[PDB]
RNA sequence: GCCCGGAUAGCUCAGUUGGUAGAGCAGGGGAUUGAAAAUCCCCGUGUCCUUGGUUCGAUUCCGAGUCCGGGCACCA
């Protein structure tokens, strides 16, 4: 019934999973008895290692003092996986108890051209800055980390190199801004693109977003018939759309959300940031920009002489719901002044 | 660093600071200045660090008006020379500053603000300040 | 028995006390071939271990297993 009752040398009743060797006796009284056991005894005669136990049984044991240790023949002599996984940290704790000594080579092997190439901590404690995310319980993890592999290092050597300052990595990331420019390249050849301007009610009309500035739900958008060429959709309360000779051609369109699927990407919003200019700013704002759904085209940033940083923000943003909600996510700091676009 | 752009000569004698403030002597383009009371040298450093500790505490500044520039260059000799064999090369900058020379001014913001304000940035400079009012 | 963390693309590895997700390679896309290599470029291509859970989104926060990794206890 999965489980062996079997007996003490006083009789207690030692409650087991059925199945078990006299081996997996010892380790329900205590481990140190697997660690000193020789052989075994079942009423009146010596039962062999090969023997299982039975519900029912008085097991003696014959223990070494403190003489004598396993061997790797008994780590399928475990047939209890509890038991075994016991076994699993029995003969474990003896192989990387040696092993410790070629986890101490080779963790302080992965640290200084890592690590300690720019540290230089002697006496050492950088190492044993990872005891307080893994379960580490004492030191012989922190030094046998590669001996066994069972804590998988370059994860905690990479825990070590877990200082990122990141300031010339932002520039290095300003570069990324440098190097991304040829997504304008999916635009030739034709872009996924649905009715997303609705002309006035009625659909499927050549228009074009309005570079003078970009088409978003503040202000309603206006399309302009022009000569040819296209139809500029000027996005209305803007100067090149009031200042316009000839009315007529100014069209009353619709910006199309009402329909079954709305526009999922759209992009091309670029956006003014007058912030004040102090130190671990400008890459606190592109982080929170960072791990947002948002793509960043071009950083144009300047600062006054008096520190009131002049940046720009040519990005992508997809909704009026995804703007403007992105809008108040420039404002996490509060050095910064306002925010246009 | 307030720097300018193309002197006539690298290096000046040091001057004698004898005498007030030519003028500069009363706040008139704010309404919240600091007039100092002592007379030394003051350098971009002791500039930098003052227009730093103004726009830190207001939060908006309306204005500045930094009154003095650092017209007098100043040399030193490179370190462990000995004596004569040429003034050295130019070095930093120097504002000449007499006592009773307007310095800063504030902007149109409040006193409570303006006595803080002035506060902050009168231990950056060595030189004992006080509070002037425009009059 | 006890508690303490990881359970992330195909594979390596970034997201981390809350923005669903990257990067590398592999791999695929076709040009050209018997198909390869070479040359032309393109593409992420994910039960975030499940079960639940306070919800006006959770890979992370919480419990519950399971699992991995531990060091303490328990001598018949």
């Amino acid at each position: 019934s999965d489980m062996v009752y079997v007996f003490t040398p006083k009789g207690d009743v030692i409650e087991l999973p059925s199945g078990s060797v006299p081996i997996d006796f010892s380790y329900r009284i205590h481990s140190e008895i697997g660690n000193k056991t020789i052989g075994a005894k079942v009423n009146g005669k010596m039962v062999t290692l090969d023997h299982k136990l039975r519900t029912g049984d008085i097991v003696e044991i014959l223990t070494s003092k403190h003489s004598y240790g396993p061997s790797q023949d008994w780590v399928k002599l475990a047939q209890t996986s509890q038991a075994k996984h016991k076994i699993r940290q029995f003969f474990k704790k003896q192989r990387r108890e040696e092993n410790v000594e070629k986890g101490r080579e080779l963790v302080e092997k992965e640290i200084k051209n890592l690590d300690f190439e720019l540290k230089d901590v002697l006496t050492p404690e950088n190492i044993q800055k990872v005891a307080d995310k893994f379960n580490f319980s004492n030191e012989e993890d922190m030094y046998a980390a590669v001996g066994y592999n069972g804590i998988t290092a370059l994860q905690v050597a990479n825990r070590l190199t877990e200082k990122e300052r990141k300031q010339r990595d932002q520039e290095e990331q300003e570069k990324i801004v440098q190097e991304v420019t040829g997504e304008p390249k999916p635009y030739p050849q034709g872009r996924k693109r649905e009715a997303g301007v609705r002309v006035k009610g009625i659909d499927n009309l050549l228009v074009r977003l309005s570079k003078c500035c970009n088409p978003v739900p503040g202000d309603d958008i206006v399309g302009f018939i022009t000569k040819g060429r296209g139809v500029s959709v000027h996005r209305e309360d803007c100067p090149n759309v009031k200042t316009n000779e000839a009315q007529e051609r100014l069209i009353p369109v619709e910006w199309e959300h009402e329909s079954q699927v709305q526009k999922r990407k759209e992009y091309n919003v670029e956006i003014e940031i007058l912030g004040y200019d102090r130190r671990g700013l400008l890459n606190e704002v592109l982080q929170a920009v960072n791990e947002t759904k948002t793509n960043i085209s071009s950083v144009s940033g300047k600062s006054d002489r008096n520190k009131v940083a002049t940046i720009h923000m040519a990005i992508f943003i997809q909704n009026i719901n995804h703007l403007h909600k992105v809008v108040e996510r420039i404002k996490q700091i509060r050095d910064i002044y306002s925010v246009r676009r | 660093m307030l720097l300018p752009k193309r002197v006539k000569y690298r290096r000046e004698h040091r001057g004698k600071m004898r005498g007030r403030a030519k003028g500069g002597t009363e706040v008139h383009f704010g309404e919240f200045g600091i007039q100092a009371l002592e007379a030394s040298w003051i350098t971009n450093r002791q500039i930098e660090a003052a227009r730093i500790a103004m726009t830190r505490y207001m939060k908006r500044g309306g204005k500045v008006w930094i009154k003095i520039f650092p017209s007098k260059p100043y040399t030193a000799k490179p370190l462990e020379v000995r004596m004569g064999s040429g003034k050295g090369a130019p070095e930093g900058w120097v504002a000449v500053v007499k006592p009773g020379k307007v310095l800063f001014e504030i902007s149109g913001v409040s006193e409570e603000v303006a006595r803080e304000a002035l506060r902050l940035a009168s231990h950056k400079l060595p030189i004992k300040t006080k509070f002037v009012k425009r009059e």
